[PDB]
């Protein structure tokens, strides 16, 4: 089902992203457009725009020790069909991201996923999410 | 779910409590 | 005109349409788009429960059905993150957050996502809404 | 940004505190 799809590309996205960045990159399109917290840099953090398989690689692989210290509480997933033909995945994720000894940041991350039986992301952003308080 | 990932429960709990004191601080 | 421009443009239209005419905020959609959006027919709680909507005549249906409602929805808007997407990378991808609430009521958080696909005008593909907890 | 829509900050402000003290009850 779609659910499981998505599911399934959550668990993944962010466990292989703890066992190696280096090969992060390849699960997204060549022309992707990723929005990820900004390593190179309050309740939230900035983020950096970068487009294309080969500079999300220079991204996830210069942030290797980072990335592979990002842990998660998963609390929502909402998914709706998109794009060509109604074939593309839209999936919205929210819940409290945090790395190795930080506090929780409450995040809301956005992808699509495009055709490859796979999928490639073509978009993928993330926006941290400040107390009402 | 919620679903923990990279981590368990106990480790969210004590990042939850850093953000918790961090506010209050 | 800029994408940065036309996100922002979009975003205050669409909340303001809800204010002015929720009987006509069907036209802005595809006529296959999906819905996802604030349950107004279900049933303390900091938020609230969504319903998916498919295609156009039935988004302007629940929109209808719920005309006061929606009449009265308000919203601090925070946050807007896009980037191109779909075919020639000539769609739009938006992402909002901010605080809504209706004549009344507390607030809630929530993030709303949308898909916006061209024809000079845009017609919407995807509207997701998610409330969240704080 | 922030932007309000369709609201003032003043009655945005009113609908926060109810929340806080919807919480708090």
């Amino acid at each position: 089902t779609v659910q499981d799809i998505c599911f399934a590309f959550l668990q993944n996205y962010y466990e292989r992203m703890r066992t190696d960045p280096s090969k992060l990159a390849y699960f997204y399109a060549s022309t992707a457009e990723l929005t990820h917290t900004n390593y190179q840099s309050d309740d939230v953090l900035p983020t950096v725009k970068v487009t294309g398989r080969e500079n999300i690689n220079k991204f996830f692989s210069r942030n290797d020790a980072k990335v592979r210290s990002l842990k998660l509480k998963l609390d929502t997933i909402d998914f709706q069909y998109t794009g060509h033909l109604h074939k593309s995945i839209l999936i919205m994720a929210t819940g409290e991201m945090f790395w190795t000894g930080t506090p929780v940041y409450k995040f809301c991350q956005t992808f699509i996923l495009l055709p490859s039986s796979t999928f490639d992301i073509t978009n993928d952003i993330i926006r941290f999410i400040s107390n009402s308080f | 779910l919620p679903l923990f990932i990279n981590t368990t429960e106990a480790e969210f709990a004590a990042a939850s409590v850093q953000r918790y004191e961090l506010n209050m601080k």
